[PDB]
């Protein structure tokens, strides 16, 4: 329920 | 851009088997695959910054870890005949959902019965009657050949035909590969020095002229 | 970017002697996060004095509530400490009854 | 209803990891907590309706902001390269994604709002499919996340797994996910003024109103408000005052708005 | 869980190798990969949620412009298209990364032909595409594009279950 997706800067 | 080593171990059961994965530069999540072709791809699990974030469902002696240098190793202990398969390396730039995860070569892991059951593969290059050539590696267990054809001392691809092989007594294995004109060379990655033998089929580079 | 907090100190429920209660030093309009917040009863800290999770609203101030359990009296007196990057000194701010 | 997921993660020069507190607020009631600075290390319940969930969730949750954290490491290492900042700087990554769903559970409107040392660096818009911008390193990182189409996948993520759970907790906590007090309070100031407090306790949501309302007029001026001060046990408090002449009581009143209430109360004291 | 329908599809080298990757709980992203036979899964691209299609090289791949969809199709399959293409889907919310498709392993027929069968070798070579104690090899292509030469040995009719010199 915590985004699995990790978008970096 | 993984390279993964080693590429077709053929330690026995049990044993202890070592399976290295560098993923690309910069990716710093590793996700790790058994290819057993009774269930495709199976979820092993995953190392991001030496720790294990997703693990499939496999057995506790299914163990692995992650370096500094985000390269991984995995440890399969107590092997049975079931693990034959070719173990992958799943490299994600960054872990969790969303990540293009690239793939390493394969490890073609094969738990033979006992070492005495790994043979060489005896090879014949045949003459073209017709212009095609045959190179049958016979008799050689595990399949763990990588036949190419250097008839000149490069690899050809011009035609191949290596047999996507054939068994002995459905369990040594044979295959068989084609080659068309107007010499061949069969690899059996087979035992390495730290095995042990008894009666030895380590990796031979073994040819045929023609 | 550092902005100076809003300190307010309060109470759950209206001051009332004798029974429970919480000084609540809600912590907001803060930037950067890098806080130490102490609630002062007659001028001493204390550490019981688990806070609430720091948390951020729409523009970007963090925000804080570290409660204590007590019993309001009139005799005693209870303050809150907090200490900023923005605050060049501790702002102690009285605990109001009233407020 | 609406699913907060509030990330810091303010570095530290030296002092070991950058600190990672990360919340998670369905609603105005937070309900999960992370502290990398925490002994557990794991994901700690903050609601009476989330202990419930299984320990397969616990474990994807902490998982996945252990991954959020050195997600922040690794952002707070590229912007200190895109702001040409020094490391010996403690510097902020806070982060809020989240998603709106009316009466029925069905999906309105995401959110995914990034700030850089209190700036806002990037939020998403309203339509999900772009991003904002603030400076230069945000342009660096629309540019990074429009060809990785990085907004679509949050997008997938908030009308997707975030209404998920956002509606699996209000079934969670019908009891609890989903009325002041109003106590009007006076305190004389002096012999020719004095102030009237109205004392608002207990009140779920915290989008109250009060207007200090005189049977037809409006007031702003000296008509402070404070901020919407939690109490501590997931609700919050509200309260207003008025600079007026003493002897006048009966003539000014608070009107109260919230969710909670069937009719706004007003009091007269 | 993701269901690629077409559990094995053999084509021939013409087209249509549509392999529909049904699934629910929909997907942040899909990949595909590009098993080549006795090889590793090549990734190929990811179709992120954008939905519409993308042409990389002269595959196209689609993904479904709403939720829970996605699919691949080669348009002129060839030789070098062999192999078991996979699905995947990172799926947020799922402890296992990427549940895998159980592949679509693709064969292809070259549409060359005249039948020739040949220690000693036994080889039967240039048969026609159609043309599905001694030890026998399946047919193989030789994409040179004669192809289909198939071997048997022993210890000259050979395949007994064409030209017979």
């Amino acid at each position: 329920f915590t985004s699995d997706y990790y978008q970096l800067y | 851009g993984v390279t993964q080593t080693p590429r077709y171990l053929i330690k026995t059961r049990g044993q202890q088997v070592t399976l290295s994965c560098s993923p690309i530069s910069g990716h710093r999540s590793v996700s790790w695959y058994q290819q057993t072709p009774g269930q495709g791809l199976q979820f092993l699990f995953e190392y991001f910054s030496e720790t294990q974030r997703n693990k499939g469902n496999f057995p506790g002696r299914f163990s692995g870890r992650q370096f500094s240098n985000s390269r991984s190793e995995m440890n399969v202990s107590t092997l049975e005949l079931g693990d034959s398969a070719l173990y992958l390396c799943a490299s994600s730039l960054w872990t969790g959902v969303g990540t293009e995860a690239f793939f390493g070569q394969g490890t073609r892991l094969t738990v033979v019965e006992d070492l005495k059951n790994v043979f060489p593969p005896e090879v014949a290059v045949f003459e073209p009657a017709e212009a095609t050539l045959v190179c049958l590696a016979t008799g050689f267990y595990p399949d763990h050949v990588e036949l190419s054809w250097w008839v000149n001392g490069k690899e050809v691809h011009s035609g191949v035909c290596t047999d996507p092989p054939l068994k002995e007594q459905p369990s040594r294995y044979a295959l068989s590969s084609r080659l068309r004109v107007s010499r061949c060379q069969v690899q059996f990655y087979g035992l390495s020095e730290n095995d042990e033998w008894t009666q030895k089929p380590v990796t031979q580079i073994v040819s045929a002229e023609a | 970017i550092q902005r100076t907090p809003k300190i307010q100190v309060y109470s759950r429920h209206p001051a009332e002697n004798g029974k429970s209660n919480f000084l609540n030093c809600y912590v907001s309009g803060f930037h950067p996060s890098d806080i130490e917040v102490d609630l002062l009863k007659n001028g001493e800290r204390i550490e019981k004095v688990e806070h609430s999770d720091l948390s951020f609203s729409k523009d970007w101030s963090f925000y804080l509530l570290y409660y204590t359990e007590f019993t309001p009296t009139e005799k005693d007196e209870y303050a809150c400490r907090v200490n900023h990057v923005t605050l060049s000194q501790p702002k102690i701010v009285k605990w109001d009854r009233d407020m | 209803h609406s699913m907060r997921y509030f990330f810091t993660s303010v570095s530290r020069p030296g002092r070991g990891e950058p600190r990672f507190i990360a919340v998670g607020y369905v609603d105005d009631t937070q309900f999960v907590r992370f502290d990398s600075d925490a002994a557990s290390q794991k994901m700690e319940p903050r609601a009476p309706w989330i202990e419930q969930e299984g320990p397969e969730y616990w474990d994807q949750e902490t998982r996945n902001m252990k991954a959020h954290s050195q997600t922040d490491r690794a952002n707070l290492g590229t912007l200190r390269g895109y702001y040409n900042q020094s490391e010996d700087g403690s510097h902020t990554i806070q982060i809020m994604y989240g998603c709106d769903v009316g009466p029925d559970g069905r999906f309105l409107r995401g959110y995914r709002q990034d700030a850089y040392d209190g700036k806002d660096y990037i939020a998403l818009n309203e339509d999900l499919r772009s991003w904002t911008a603030a400076d230069m390193a945000a342009q660096i990182t629309k540019r990074k996340w429009e060809a990785v189409h990085a907004a679509e996948q949050r997008r997938v993520y908030l009308e997707g797994r975030c209404v998920d759970g956002l509606r699996r907790y209000l079934e969670n906590g019908k009891e609890t996910l989903q009325p002041p007090k109003t106590h009007m309070t006076h305190h004389p100031i002096s012999d020719h003024e004095a102030t009237l407090r109205c004392w608002a306790l207990g009140f779920y949501p915290a989008e109250i109103t009060l207007t200090w309302q005189r049977d037809g007029e409006d007031q702003t001026q000296d008509t402070e408000l404070v901020e919407t001060r939690p109490a501590g046990d997931g609700t919050f408090q509200k309260w207003a005052a008025v600079v007026v002449p003493s002897g006048e009581e009966q003539r000014y009143t608070c009107h109260v708005q919230h969710e909670g209430l069937p009719k706004p109360l007003t009091l007269r004291w | 869980q993701v269901m690629q329908i077409p559990q094995y599809q053999h084509v021939q080298e013409g087209e249509d190798f549509t392999t529909y990757c049904n699934s629910s709980t929909t997907l942040s992203n899909i990949q595909w990969y590009k098993q080549r036979p006795g090889g590793h899964p090549v990734f190929l691209i990811q179709l992120v949620k954008s939905g519409e299609v993308k042409k990389q090289k002269r595959l196209t791949f689609q993904f479904g412009e709403a939720k829970k969809n996605s699919s691949l199709h080669i348009t002129a399959t060839q030789t070098t298209d062999v192999g078991t293409y996979f699905c995947a889907s990172d799926r947020e919310g799922g402890s296992e990364k990427l549940v895998f498709g159980k592949g679509t392993k693709l064969t292809v027929n070259p549409y060359i032909p005249d039948p020739a069968v040949y220690k000693s070798v036994c080889l039967f070579t240039d048969f026609d595409s159609q043309t599905n104690d001694v030890y026998i090899t399946d047919k193989c292509v030789l994409d040179m594009f004669k192809s289909n030469s198939a071997v048997a040995w022993s210890n000259a009719n050979a395949f007994n279950n064409t030209f017979f010199p």
